[PDB]
């Protein structure tokens, strides 16, 4: 995912 | 992708005085989010990794104010402002720019300049447990001594030894900043018991001139 | 220990090697998980993440097609299986634990490591134990810890209640392929007449707990 590998979110929650 | 450069290899440091460690990126580490994505980790001698700076300016839980992190885009430094023994290791930066890509740089040995200290020498004969395989090793100490810069050179009745010895060296200790060094002569059964004097001769700048310590028997 | 890692290991080369990393519940669900190795006297080296909760993994280019990370979220435990093991892959392994994305502070709780490695003798063998005996203020005694493998050891003094002055070097490895070890320590003289020392070696690749007596 972009946006997690941007540190935009994180995919645990 | 991203190249990580740290610099010096190597950082000596006389107790209570600053040391400054910088590190290099080919890309620049900030973010969208404004975060610069460069760690810095300790590595002290036989442990693994901790980390102490995160994202270039923040220090970690329970590391001292005396570590800091600065920079940003391609150009980072840690400072110690007060080097002490326990802060000795290997310190590594790593950048996290894209979460799925981390890159450690290459690392930089912190050593303590502390006083020369002369090495005390010790000699062991191997033991009549080991003499009753078929083998003999003789071993050599030189302990808590600084700098690490040492030569161990064996004799046997006076003749130089060469090819038949190992040594090892550990880091430098995280409460005195000193150095030990073991090594090995090892020979067969039937060869030790050839010979009578069994010697390490030490050379190493805290001495007034080369120490031998010795044995006769074998 | 926050997080825990399976027992060194011993491989042929060409063979596989699979290591594990628990979490606690809380931990295991909340955070990715990097692997970091450092072959002998070298620097760290990353070699991936897996996010155990989503499933997801990212490798290394370097290791890209070897390495395979996998997760067990009933056992909170995640792991690293490093195929086609080449010598240079011997190496401590280390499990870190991260933030995902947003929430990424740094690696910030870190394993101790598991020891794996590559040799074509791939045979665990138990060490030879024998005394550095004191004589010839302050006198000097030891364990020498001779042809075992693979790594690693470790030595303790009287079960761990000596510990000022106690050296632990490196093992060289010797012409045969096994290591061999020294461990010393320093003592007053005027103790070598009446305090026993003790050296436990623990070798745990061979199972193997020896305590041999140093007497002067």
């Amino acid at each position: 995912v972009a946006l997690e590998n941007q540190h935009t979110i994180d995919l645990t929650d | 992708d991203i190249v990580m450069t740290q610099s010096p290899l190597s950082l000596p440091v006389i107790p209570g005085e600053p040391a400054s460690i910088s590190c290099r990126s080919s890309q620049s580490l900030l973010q969208s989010n404004g975060n610069n994505y460069l760690d810095w980790y300790l590595q002290k001698p036989g442990q693994s990794p901790q980390l102490l700076i995160y994202l270039g300016s923040n220090r970690a839980s329970g590391v001292p104010d005396r570590f800091s992190g600065s920079g940003s885009g391609t150009d980072f430094t840690l400072t110690i402002s007060r080097v002490e023994a326990e802060d000795v290791g290997v310190y590594y930066c790593l950048q996290a720019r894209q979460s799925s890509v981390l890159t450690f740089g290459g690392g930089t040995k912190l050593e303590i300049k502390r006083t020369v200290a002369a090495p005390s020498v010790f000699i062991f004969p191997p033991s009549d447990e080991q003499l009753k395989s078929g083998t003999a090793s003789v071993v050599c100490l030189l302990n808590n001594f600084y700098p690490r810069e040492a030569k161990v050179q064996w004799k046997v009745d006076n003749a130089l030894q060469s090819g038949n010895s190992q040594e090892s060296v550990t880091e430098q200790d995280s409460k005195d900043s000193t150095y030990s060094l073991s090594s090995t002569l090892t020979l067969s059964k039937a060869d030790y018991e050839k010979h009578k004097v069994y010697a390490c001769e030490v050379t190493h700048q805290g001495l007034s001139s080369p120490v031998t310590k010795s044995f006769n028997r074998g | 220990v926050q997080l825990e890692q399976s027992g060194a290991e011993v491989k042929k080369p060409g063979s596989s090697v699979k290591v594990s990393c628990k979490a606690s519940g809380p931990m295991f669900s909340r955070s990715a998980f990097s692997w970091v190795r450092q072959a002998p006297g070298q620097g760290l080296e990353w070699m991936g993440r897996i996010i155990p909760t989503v499933d997801l993994k990212n490798y290394a280019q370097k290791f890209q097609g070897r390495v395979t990370f996998t997760a067990d979220k009933s056992t909170a435990t995640s792991y690293m299986e490093l195929r086609s093991l080449k010598s240079e892959d011997t190496a401590v392994y280390y499990c870190a634990r991260m933030g995902s994305g947003s929430s990424y502070y740094g690696m910030d709780v870190w394993g101790l490591g598991t020891t794996v490695t590559v040799s074509s003798g791939a045979s665990t063998k138990g060490p030879s134990v024998f005394p550095l005996a004191p004589s010839s203020g302050t006198a000097a005694l030891g364990c020498l810890v001779k042809d075992y493998f693979p790594e690693p050891v470790t030595v303790s003094w009287n079960s761990g209640a000596l510990t000022s002055g106690v050296h632990t070097f490196p093992a060289v490895l010797q012409s045969s392929g096994l290591y061999s070890l020294s461990s010393v320590v320093t003592v007053p003289s005027s103790s070598l007449g009446t305090q026993t020392y003790i050296c436990n070696v623990n070798h745990k690749p061979s199972n193997t707990k020896v305590d041999k007596r140093v007497e002067p």
